[PDB]
């Protein structure tokens, strides 16, 4: 019935030492049923990186949304956009159906390719922008992410650290969560190299 | 309607689709053809409201005949998904919603390979080596998740997709009368007319 | 209500009870339920009776105006489909039918094409629709053969609405038959279930629970 | 759709040999709340019409101005405006329940009960009643709400049918109005003492009362009264 | 929450002879437990010797016979003046009927007339034009009193012809309009006895080729 | 919206903008139609004034409508199109609601209604396009030809020729085509059309194009070679 | 001359040139005559043919039970107005239960036919009406022209030769205003005024059209045989 | 009214011409010179500017080749506004498209698209058409190398070579005297400079004003790179070739 | 320019004028009405030999008991072909009766004048309605697009009309045969057709109450044009 609860999943974002991390589960389902554990729930365009999670249909319409939309942006502006710029355009797009929004908990993660400063934001379905320096959580097991994170995370972690921060957040917050798991997929992110990891954990 | 299943084997689609037609207290049929061809290598299951299933699957085929036509070229089973989808996420927000749940079997000529896509009525699409709708997939999964490999040959898989079949014959209550099996693959769409 | 229709080797049977009711109160038990579209096509009314009237006598109207631009008979399937894609633009406004569109030509043979408000359109061999239409399918599925004649095919119709007459308190009053052929439907009387039963009863030695 | 606010009560009417006679109080109620003292509810359409509105006073005063500007819309190029090309009953009545009925049939009706009287151009009696339903009927004797339940059968035994009506003089008539008025005064609590009473007569025209009082009232038997049952002091 | 529907009772009845028909109707007119008027006709000359009845709400009922007499009006302006017959004013009324279908006229109408071979034609509707000529009918109120007796009195049903036992039934002889008005005026006695919304005055329409011609008679007014 | 009359009546009762429609027919490359016992075949010519291009890519002069119906034209490429796909949309609509294939008669007819229209529609010119329509009815053996021209008229033909020096190659067929007996196969058929090209085309080298059409959605086109195979056989013949 | 494109053009001595124009096809147009005394209303109406072969073109047309108009110039523009006419009349009798007075009914069409005159793209009509009707304040005979002008009128005559008739009229006023309870005098007088408008030709069976209004007398029309007695 | 000043862009000469096309093809033929040559193993675009100044910002100027996708790019010949409506619309239909399909645009569809766009104005709305000529360089999985060009009427071809703008016809005559099948990349650019050398009407042909640009499969593996070239690169490609 | 709905000084629409010059470069038809039945025949007038002649459809059915023939630019005719049909399907819908055949041409010249700047430019077409209603039995008209029609006893529109209606204005009374009407249609249409009349150049058709309306085979047509030119050789 709530559809930010149909299909499940989550999303979780870090910032660390010239560096930001951005991670997701795998699973899609219909309430109690599993139905693919390949839900991937990041997307990038460019450098700027996306994790959306609620409900699949508008998870994936805006993934085609945000690609065609940031395709013309690069062609006019002759260059690729930013995440500061990127986020404000995620929340104008989300706050345009107010009284009709989509389902979805989006998450923005990238470095400023100029200023090399590491980005992080969050939003609602609705638009409403939060732009934390430290996490962003998403999704069904949010606040089980909001208490991992919180204890777990420290300022200024090194690219190798803070994968295992948010490896670990992710994972212990989706298996106290009945609709995400199904694997895990975690994106460390530097100015001008990304590395994408899949992780093993429990199928259940 | 009720049960579509969808498998994907080696080197074909294979698509299973109940007959039964019951509207109220009383089985109007039992030989339906939940089913279109949208292509020569792309064939449509589906199964949700009355009236919108079939409204929805002819709107469809007439779309890509239509495309076909125009390009004189047949679009890949990738393509084809992708349409759809979009029509039925258009359809979630409108006045009122199809309610209809489709499969969406494809051989693709350029990379020949079989492809099995399952798109529900929200417009919620999936890539899948087998898939359902509705309750099916509660029955048929836990033996698919056994059984089933990507390397399977197509005499295989319809060995499978009977033991599905048997299943759910037994555990279901309700009496769907059979199904009607198809077969997609390299040279087009074929019908197993003994199951 | 009680309506049928079966395709057979001499074309269709088309077969209706008579009566009309508006709760416990019978309204009417000259109702005509079989719709006469034209001379080729017929149209079972089951749900609402103004709305099948209706849109089968304006489906009767486009059949006309296609054989007039197409020098050509309507198809039964075309037919159809114009009603059942008419009806499924009214979806949710609260449209109440069930028919079936019955006729014979020469590409297709002898058709019949359940449609319905919910935009439901089947081919089929045997339909029936309406309250009683369980009670004439049972008469219809163990005596039906598609070898039958003419003589027996219509008496197995009427035979059938009287079985669901009997049973279906919102069913009776008369029967109406019809057969359908290549070159048109032919009608085959008005059958008073009251006098029908006794004749029945004596003759086919059945409804023996019945004291008469 | 919506709710009735400021509210007026029964109307009342009955025809006699040689016209029509219409009245109604000048309370305009909020509730249970007797609001407005002075509220007009019998309005004239020219010297041959009188339309008697009960229910929405909002409405009433909507109303009202539709017939003040009908009367300005039929003296345009209209020499005979105030004469054979004048505004019959008829012609106020039909416009109306046209109106009354379009209202409904949109599903925002004017939330009134009305009762026009008048007298024809050839000296016919006119009355009928048009609602917020569009639902229209005529009699010997009219009443709208109250006036219904108790004002009809009083005035229904002064003029029971047809045949009644050249048997019934303005004094019988006026004495009957004026009793029925008394009687809703004491029996519905929606009422008020204060009223207008409307004379629309073929030979002496249109005879407008004001101001007028429920008098001649029977309460003495009150002091004998005491408890609800045993009671003795 | 307001109620665009309201139920004025009365009691209407069509009866088709052999070479006239009539339509009568009760002249009450009600609203719950009250009476608005002892005579409002109900039954109408539309012109083209057709006579009609819509039996319901009376302001739906009002507008529909307005509309209807305004069709033929405008038959006759654009179709050289033409007669209308019974069964082209049938169909026209049900596409008036149905042109409200999801808002509809709260009503069962009822025209009386001749057909195009001069013989006595009735038919009825039901609120969303539905339609079917008639020998008989009763409508509104007391149409479940009504019916039953003209089963039995019209069309003969369940009479047998004695010394047979069942075997042989009544036959179905035309009726004279004398004998149809006494079955009219017994009809509507016995439902004024027995429904609170039926009395005061039954007025009938009598068509033939003549011309329609009225009768009135007065009922219980209690 | 612009709903200027661009299309009138002049004082001698012609509409003068439907007729210079017509004159940028003549000026297109000429297009023939030629109907045999089980075949159709639509010649199209391809002027020699356009070298260097890509005939891989560039749009072809006859387009399918559905798989058993082709529309060949002269006149403007351009306005073509729409006539084309409005007719391709058409075609699937018919499919979608009667379900049965367009008849060839009834696509041709469609396509003269929208040619039509823009005849007596405010802010519009008419097409300045002739098509010839052919293919075979659903189920049924016997061969189509149809024309239509910007005033939205239409008709059926044995054979017919539309375009610039259409004149010479319809007197060509006048005399060539016997209706008592037409080309009974594939190869006399396209033997025709191709001959009656060569009344006017200059060069039988890739100026002459040629569709075949047969029975139950048979479609296909020849090649370079192959017509060159007909082009050879014809002028052996001729020198005699 | 250059002023005379459309009808949103004045010209120099204030001329509106397609008006006037339009005013030319009702001198074209067949003759009808109009006339009226207390009690009844005539219209008498030559009807032309385009051959022997050809009908007679119809010249009046019924507007209410109590009204009705007989044309000269373009027919389809007469039935335009005519249709006009109807709706008014049938719009008054519903909404005010109320017969539409006659003089009310030519200040609409004036202001029907004025609003095709100040405007662009549209063109005045091309006809000429004569209205005749019995209302409350008894006969009335209206002559409407399509620049916008209605005249109410004792009698009056209006299409091709039209003058003639009109003269007679001129003369015959103080007689035939009398006709009182009398509709074959009043006829009479009509068809004797319509004669004085033909040339060649005479009034045939099928030629002659004629209808009627009065105190107890709907609007009907007559045709055929049933005007043989008048001839 | 209004009809006294209508123009009326939209209808036929007594010849069967459509005078505004024909007369937005004449202004075309003012324009600056582009060609594009199509190769087996990429495609070239190469456009001159028109009478340029020297305090004209060349770096960040565009006025003749523009980008519609990551696969598909147009050299412009007219006016530089109106081709700019198109471009940006052509830009949408291709996102359109990607975003139905989930597969880049194939390079006729996109053209097919503007070129109808062009056609209606010259039938409906009264309205002048775009007096603007395009070249499509593009590429895709079903016919590979394209090239296109478009004209105001509507009308489009494919071509292996081809020029539009100003003096097209000495242009062609040279490009058809000059080309090849088996032709690669690099002769392409050669050949395409030495054509503009020859028929420009400036004195002489320098990087200032010129815009280049090529599309290449000579990309990492099976992929196509678009290269817009720079100021500098052009100069340098003019002494490789040996113009300059 | 100038107006499309513009009058000439002489009160005439300029527009409608000239269509009307149009209709005379039409192919001829001509209709006789009797009180058997009502006949219509046309000139097919093909442009060249290749033309399959059958396929020139300028007799037309409206409903069963109304029939159509036209001139002029036939294209035109089509839109308002449609709309009769649709009139006459529509009006038995709404009253279960056939429409009078007066009725049903008034619907058809409504439309004519809805031209301006609707339509931007009056019908190029002439039609001959023919058809039988009960009300006033056979009947034959000429639908303009002034949106004037009148009734006729017999017209003959197009090219030769002028020729053919003072043959029709002779040779027509009141109590012809079906028969002789048939022959006195293919009598005129042979006068003033350009070509040789024969079968497949001319086409024939009729109205009758029994059968309704019947476009003639050509072999049907073909004994009356050897009927005609025996008869006519006969004297
Ligand atoms: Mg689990």
């Amino acid at each position: 019935s709530d559809p930010s609860s149909i299909n499940g999943g989550i999303v979780v974002a870090m910032t660390g030492k010239d560096c930001v991390a951005i991670a997701c589960d795998l699973r899609l389902g219909s309430q109690s049923l599993g139905v693919s554990n390949k839900f991937e729930k990041i997307f990038h365009y460019g450098h700027v990186f996306l994790g959306i999670t609620g409900l699949a249909t508008d998870v994936t319409t805006l993934n085609e949304m945000f690609r065609y939309k940031t395709n013309l942006y690069k062609l006019k502006e002759e260059r690729a956009i930013e995440p500061e710029t990127f986020t404000q355009l995620v929340s104008s797009s989300l706050y345009e159906r107010r009284f009709g929004p989509y389902f979805v908990g989006p998450v923005v993660a990238g470095i400023n390719s100029k200023s090399g400063k590491p980005f992080i934001a969050g939003f609602d379905l609705i638009g409403c922008i939060d732009e934390a320096k430290d996490f962003i959580v998403s999704g069904t097991a949010s606040d089980q992410l909001f208490g991992m994170c919180e204890s777990l995370y420290e300022p200024n972690l090194e690219p190798e650290d803070l994968f295992e921060t948010i490896s670990q957040a992710l994972l212990n917050a989706a298996d106290r969560d009945a609709l995400s798991g199904w694997g895990a997929v975690v994106y460390i992110i530097k100015k001008d190299e990304v590395v994408k990891r899949y992780l093993k954990m429990r199928q259940d | 309607m009720d049960i579509i299943l969808g498998i994907r084997v080696q080197d074909s689609v294979i698509l299973a689709s109940s007959k039964a037609v019951t509207r109220g207290i009383s089985v109007l049929k039992d030989s339906d053809d939940k089913t279109r061809q949208l292509s020569p290598h792309t064939l449509m299951s589906f199964a949700g409201e009355a009236g919108d299933t079939v409204q929805f699957a002819e709107y469809i085929q007439a779309n890509i005949q239509l495309y076909s036509i125009r390009e004189d070229y047949e679009l890949s089973p990738q393509a084809v998904s992708s349409f759809v989808r979009q029509e039925l996420a258009k359809s979630i927000r409108s006045r009122r919603p199809y309610q209809v749940n489709v499969l969406i079997g494809g051989y693709d000529k350029k990379k020949n390979k079989p492809e099995l896509y399952q798109i529900d009525y929200l417009g919620t699409k999936v890539e899948l080596p087998y898939g359902a709708h509705g309750y099916s997939g509660f029955y048929t999964f836990s033996l698919l998740d056994h059984h089933y490999r990507p390397d399977m040959t197509t005499e295989e898989g319809l060995d499978l997709l009977k033991l599905c079949v048997q299943e759910l014959e037994k555990r279901m209550p309700m009496d769907f009368k059979g199904v009607i099996v198809k077969i997609v693959d390299k040279d087009g769409i074929r019908q197993v007319d003994d199951f | 209500t009680t309506t049928l229709a079966f395709r057979f080797q001499g074309g269709i049977i088309v077969a209706v009870d008579s009566r009309a009711t508006a709760g416990n109160w019978v309204a009417s038990q000259t109702v005509k339920k079989v719709i006469e579209i034209n001379p080729f096509l017929l149209g079972t009314t089951a749900g609402g009776a103004a709305d099948c009237q209706f849109w089968e006598t304006w489906l009767g109207s486009q059949c006309r105006l296609h054989e007039l631009r197409e020098k050509e008979r309507i198809s039964v399937a075309a037919a159809s489909k114009i009603l059942s894609n008419l009806v499924y633009q009214y979806k949710g406004a609260g449209l109440s039918m069930g028919t079936m569109i019955c006729g014979y030509t020469r590409k297709e043979g002898p058709t019949i094409y359940y449609v319905d408000s919910d935009g439901t359109r089947l081919k089929g061999d045997i339909f029936c629709v309406g309250s009683g239409q369980t009670f004439a399918y049972g008469v219809l599925d163990s005596n039906y053969k598609w070898d039958l004649s003419v003589e027996d095919a219509l008496y197995l119709g009427k035979r059938s609405i009287l079985a669901a007459a009997h049973r279906d308190a919102y069913s009776g009053g008369s029967v109406n038959l019809y057969h359908v052929t290549e070159d048109g439907w032919i009608y085959h009387g008005n059958h008073d279930v009251g006098e029908l039963f006794w004749k029945v009863k004596e003759e086919e030695g059945s409804f023996n629970n019945v004291i008469g | 759709t919506q709710q009735p606010i400021v509210t007026g009560t029964s109307v009342i009417s009955m025809k006699y040999d040689n016209g029509v006679i219409i009245a109604a109080d000048n309370l305009g109620s909020y509730g249970s709340l007797l609001r407005f003292n002075g509220v007009e509810r019998l309005i004239p359409v020219g010297d041959n019409t009188v339309v008697g509105i009960s229910g929405d006073i909002s409405d009433m005063q909507h109303i009202e101005r539709l017939l003040k500007d009908l009367v300005t819309e039929n003296a345009y190029d209209n020499p005979l405006a105030d004469a054979e090309e004048a505004l019959e009953p008829s012609y106020i009545f039909e416009y109306l329940a046209t109106v009354m009925y379009q209202r409904r049939s949109k599903m925002n009706p004017l939330w009134n009960a009305i009762i026009v009287a008048g007298v024809q151009s050839n000296g016919d009696q006119f009355l009928r009643y048009v609602n917020l339903l569009g639902v229209t009927y005529s009699s010997p004797t009219l009443a709208t709400g109250f006036g219904a339940h108790m004002a009809n059968p009083l005035l229904r035994k002064v003029v029971d049918r047809e045949s009644d009506i050249p048997k019934t003089t303005v004094q019988v008539a006026e004495e009957a109005i004026v009793n029925a008025m008394r009687v809703l005064y004491y029996r519905d609590a929606r009422s008020s003492r204060n009223f207008s009473l409307a004379i629309i007569d073929k030979n002496t025209g249109l005879t407008f009362k004001k101001n007028l009082q429920v008098e001649n009232m029977k309460w003495d038997f009150a002091k004998d009264i005491k408890g609800y049952g045993t009671q003795k002091i | 929450q307001f109620n665009p529907y309201g139920d004025n009772g009365g009691t209407i009845l069509g009866i088709a002879g052999e070479d006239f028909a009539v339509l009568a109707g009760d002249t009450r007119n009600i609203t719950d437990y009250s009476i608005n008027s002892r005579y409002e006709p109900k039954v109408f000359d539309c012109g083209d010797n057709i006579v009609m009845s819509a039996n319901g709400f009376a302001a739906d009922g009002d507008a529909l016979v307005k509309r209807f007499k305004n069709s033929v009006k405008w038959y006759h302006f654009d179709h050289n003046d033409k007669k209308l017959s019974i069964n082209s004013a049938a169909r026209n009324i049900q596409h008036l009927l149905y042109g409200k279908r999801f808002f509809p006229y709260y009503v069962h109408t009822i025209i009386a007339g001749l057909d195009e071979d001069g013989k006595g034609a009735v038919y009825s509707f039901d609120p969303v034009g539905s339609y079917e000529r008639e020998q008989c009918r009763a409508g509104g109120a007391a149409a479940s009193l009504i019916m039953p007796f003209l089963d039995n009195q019209v069309n003969f049903k369940n009479q047998y012809e004695p010394g047979t036992n069942g075997k042989v039934k009544k036959p179905l002889k035309y009726l004279s309009v004398e004998e149809v008005i006494k079955l009219v005026r017994d009809s509507f006695t016995s439902a004024t006895e027995r429904h609170i919304q039926v009395g005061d005055g039954l007025e009938i329409l009598i068509v033939t080729k003549d011309g329609v011609r009225k009768e009135f008679y007065e009922l219980k007014r209690d | 919206g612009y709903d200027r009359a661009l299309s009138i009546f002049s004082p001698d009762g012609h509409i003068f903008q439907v007729e210079y429609a017509l004159e940028a027919v003549k000026r297109g490359t000429c297009a023939v139609g030629v109907k045999g016992k089980n075949c159709v075949v639509l010649g199209c010519e391809r002027r020699s004034t356009l070298k260097l291009q890509d005939t891989r890519i560039t749009p072809s002069k006859v387009s399918k409508i559905d798989s058993h119906v082709v529309l060949s034209f002269s006149g403007l490429n351009a306005d073509s199109r729409i006539l084309i796909e409005k007719a391709r949309v058409e075609a699937q609509s018919h499919r979608l609601t009667l379900e049965d294939p367009v008849t060839v008669e009834y696509l041709t007819r469609y396509v003269a209604g929208v040619q039509q229209r823009y005849t007596q529609s405010g802010g519009v010119r008419p097409f300045g396009v002739s098509t010839l329509i052919a293919g075979f009815d659903p189920r049924d053996d016997e061969p189509k030809l149809y024309q239509t021209e910007p005033s939205g008229i239409y008709s059926s033909w044995s054979a017919q020729t539309i375009g610039r020096n259409s004149k010479t190659v319809r007197e060509f067929l006048e005399k060539n085509y016997d209706r008592k007996e037409p080309p009974a196969t594939v190869e006399e058929c396209v033997k025709l059309t191709v001959r009656s090209l060569l009344e006017v085309v200059q060069t039988g080298a890739k100026n002459i194009e040629i569709t075949v059409v047969k029975p139950d959605s048979d479609i296909v086109a020849l090649s370079s070679e192959e017509i060159n195979q007909y082009v050879t056989q014809i002028e052996q013949e001729k020198q005699e | 001359n250059n002023y005379d494109g459309d009808t949103v053009t004045f010209s120099p001595t204030g001329r509106l040139f397609q008006v006037e124009y339009a005013l030319e096809a009702i001198k074209q147009g067949s003759v009808t005559v109009g006339l009226r005394s207390n009690t009844h209303a005539v219209l008498v109406a030559l009807k032309r043919n385009a051959d022997e072969l050809s009908s007679y073109q119809k010249k009046i047309i019924k507007c209410d039970e109590h009204m009705g108009l007989s044309l000269a110039g373009l027919a389809p523009d007469a039935r335009v107005l005519s249709n006009y006419l109807r709706q008014q009349c049938n719009y008054s009798s519903l909404v005010f239960n109320r017969k539409l007075a006659v003089e009310r009914a030519g200040h609409l069409l004036c202001d029907k036919a004025q609003k095709n005159t100040q405007s662009y793209g549209g063109r005045p009509y091309g006809v000429g009406l004569l209205i005749i009707g019995y209302d409350k304040s008894g006969a009335h005979l209206l002559e409407f022209q399509p620049s916008g002008n209605v005249t109410e009128l004792y009698g009056t005559a209006i299409g091709a030769r039209s003058q003639g008739a009109k003269t007679y009229l001129e003369r015959t006023l103080d007689t035939f205003i009398k006709i009182d309870g009398n509709p074959d005098e009043l006829i009479k007088a009509g068809v004797e005024a319509i004669s004085q408008s033909l040339r060649d030709e005479s009034l045939t069976v099928d030629n002659l059209s004629i209808a009627i209004v009065g105190k107890d007398t709907p609007f009907t029309i007559y045709d055929g045989e049933a005007v043989a007695k008048y001839i | 009214g209004s009809r006294r000043y209508d123009s009326r862009t939209t209808i036929f000469s007594p010849e069967g011409r459509l005078y505004q096309v024909e007369y937005a093809l004449e202004s075309i033929s003012h324009a600056g010179t582009a060609i594009g040559i199509m190769a087996s193993d990429g495609i070239v675009l190469a456009a001159e500017r028109k009478v340029t100044s020297t305090l004209l910002e060349q770096d960040t100027s565009t006025e003749k080749l523009y980008k519609l996708n990551d696969k598909i790019a147009v050299a412009v010949a007219g006016l530089t506004a109106d081709a700019e409506i198109l471009i940006n619309t052509a830009r949408i239909h291709a996102q359109n498209y990607l975003k139905t399909y989930n597969e880049d645009i194939p390079v006729e569809i996109l053209v097919r698209r503007l070129s109808d766009i062009k056609q209606g104005y010259t039938q409906h709305g009264g309205l002048r058409p775009f007096g603007v000529s395009f070249i499509y360089a593009g590429y895709d999985d079903r016919y590979g190398y394209q090239l296109y060009t478009s004209n105001p009427s509507g009308n489009y071809t494919g071509w292996k070579a081809i020029s539009v703008g100003a003096n097209t016809s000495a242009a062609q005559t040279l490009l058809q005297m000059d080309y090849k099948d088996d032709m690669k990349v690099d002769d392409a650019i050669e050949l395409a400079l030495k054509t503009l050398s020859k028929t420009t009407d400036s004195s002489a042909l320098t990087y200032d004003r010129l815009e280049f640009a090529t599309i290449r499969k000579g990309a990492n593996d099976g992929e196509v790179y678009q290269k817009i070239f720079k100021p500098q690169e052009i100069k340098d490609i003019l002494v490789k070739t040996g113009i300059t | 320019d100038r107006g499309v709905s513009t009058f000439s000084p002489e009160g005439r629409l300029f527009q409608v004028e000239y269509s009307l010059e149009a209709i005379k470069l039409g192919s001829t038809a001509i209709g006789i009405a009797t009180k058997e039945g009502v006949v219509l025949g046309v000139e097919k007038r093909a442009t060249s030999p290749l033309l399959e002649s059958d396929s020139i459809e300028k007799i037309v059915e409206i409903d069963r008991h109304i029939g159509c023939a036209m001139s002029g630019l036939t294209a035109d005719a089509r839109s308002m072909i449609e709309h009769a049909r649709t009139a006459a399907v529509t009006h038995n819908l709404y009253y279960d009766e056939d429409i009078n055949v007066e009725s049903l041409t008034q619907s058809v010249c409504d439309l004519a004048l809805r031209f301006g700047e609707l339509m931007s430019r009056p019908f190029g077409v002439a039609l001959l309605i023919a058809g039988h209603d009960a009300d006033d039995g056979y009947q034959l008209f000429h639908a303009e697009p002034s949106g004037t029609f009148y009734r006729y006893n017999a017209k003959a529109i197009g090219s030769g009309s002028e020729g053919a209606q003072a043959e029709l204005l002779n040779e027509w009374h009141s109590s012809l045969t079906l028969k002789e009407a048939e022959l006195l249609v293919l009598k005129i249409l042979k006068q003033v057709m350009e070509e040789k009349l024969d079968e497949n150049n001319a086409q024939l058709s009729c109205i009758t109450k029994q059968d309704g309306f019947k476009i003639y085979d050509n072999e049907k047509t073909a004994e009356l044009i050897k009927e005609l030119k025996e008869k006519e050789a006969a004297e």
